[PDB]
């Protein structure tokens, strides 16, 4: 399925994800795709920063869904 | 607009407030209080690593953990707006 | 004493039994609720979802969400009895 | 160290373990012991359910604790 993930500028970049994606998983392919280091990404979902060994479906996060990216100064 | 849980983003009630991630939820033995274990988002002296009276409740880093009545916390209100790309009402196209 | 994990009753005629498995304040709520799995399925009971949301996942209509404060440890097994006493403990910490 | 698994009609058991040992671990050394499988056994400590893979050490569990034992026979 297909995800949003759009930092706090509006950026936004799309991934192909499944739901038993890890966010540390998720975190790679931001880094891949946009070269954010893993450590500095806070992903955030329905008000809940998301925590690496979870999976998107611990999330119950949806087709078209947007994660909120939070960088760490 | 979501509540507050385990993995909520808080903001604790003093002026100013300070924020810190939802670890965990409970209530200890003794205690009639439910209490946010907090990771916070920057180092504080005496704080520990996500103990309280001796019981570990979750892992932070050294000087980031601290245990507050959940009464105390409110949604971080700094990420409390944020907008998704898209949104299922917009389908509606009449 | 309550916690996820917590082996829990509900007041009730008769009271349910189930295990904490979510605590939190949903959006709307002036209260701290408890995410309870029970051993059978209940009318009014979901998989572990609450006005819509999910909180946690468990079996069909096995989830039911209740005011924290109107849980209990479960008095069965607050009743059981360990093998060794508070007494005991006490001689263990001086020889 | 020892601890101690009770069932609910009171046949005890003692169990050499460490604290580092997960919950899957006491309950193949239940097995090895009183024949018990292990997908049938809900350990009880404190008033909580064991889950299979924390440590003992997690539910800080001391020498010479009682845990109780429930079989889910069905």
């Amino acid at each position: 399925m297909q995800i949003f993930v759009k930092t706090l500028t509006g950026k936004t970049i799309t991934l192909e994800v499944e739901p038993s994606d890890t966010i540390e998983n998720v975190k790679a392919k931001i880094q891949d795709k946009e070269g954010i280091p893993p450590d500095q990404q806070r992903l955030i979902f329905a008000g809940k920063q998301l925590e690496d060994g979870r999976t998107l479906s611990d999330y119950n996060i949806q087709k078209e869904s947007t994660l909120h990216l939070v960088l760490r100064l | 607009s979501h509540g507050l849980e385990v993995g909520s983003l808080a903001e604790v009630k003093e002026n100013p407030p300070f924020y810190g991630v939802i670890r965990w939820i409970g209530q200890p033995p003794g205690l009639n209080e439910v209490l946010a274990g907090l990771e916070l988002e920057d180092e504080c002296a005496g704080c520990t690593d996500g103990t309280f009276r001796g019981t570990r409740y979750f892992t932070c880093a050294l000087k980031k953990a601290l245990f507050v009545k959940l009464k105390s916390c409110r949604p971080d209100s700094r990420f409390a707006s944020l907008q998704p790309v898209s949104n299922q009402i917009e389908r509606c196209n009449s």
